[PDB]
């Protein structure tokens, strides 16, 4: 606590 | 028997549709489901927001195709982003 | 908000996966072709095929790492989990 705004295949037969 | 990585990879696409289904495009965040989704569901890692401004600052550095909103995508950068900064205090 | 959201769990617990292999095997901050392989094999069973093929995980090493150290830092790991999540995503 805390920060605020900074701002800088494959897969398979599943369910 | 699915893992904890697989879970929080789930609950990343959840949070998601939760908030970006609530107006509008309901496969995008507009600034104000962004601005909801911000203060709701991660208020112990951000600042709360209350300026439009902000709001206008946070959503221009997170489009990144120019639309005014933030896909799926565009979420995943932005999630990628905060938790990299937490990472430092762990 | 108070409790920890759903969100910030997830996060937190992207961030104790990562630390719980990167400290196997020397830089604890960062994952060896061979942390990165176990964590695929046994964490991410559901969504992708096991590696058994020293040739996979040299080549997935390869896409991931972009400082060019040949190991995967936490940065690069984020990236990772953004794509594979995206591609489980576009099951509707
Ligand atoms: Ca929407
Ligand atoms: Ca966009
Ligand atoms: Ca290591
Ligand atoms: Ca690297």
């Amino acid at each position: 606590a805390m920060a605020a705004t900074y701002s800088a295949r494959r897969v398979r037969k599943l369910p | 028997h699915m893992s904890e990585l697989e879970k929080a990879m789930v609950a990343l696409i959840d949070v998601f549709h939760q908030y970006s289904g609530r107006e509008g495009d309901k496969h995008k965040l507009k600034k104000s489901e962004l601005k909801e989704l911000i203060n709701n569901e991660l208020s112990h890692f951000l600042e709360e927001i209350k300026e439009q401004e902000v709001v206008d600052k946070v959503m221009e550095t997170l489009d990144n195709d120019g639309d005014g909103e933030c896909d799926f995508q565009e979420f995943m950068a932005f999630v990628a982003m905060v938790t990299t900064a937490c990472h430092e205090f762990f």
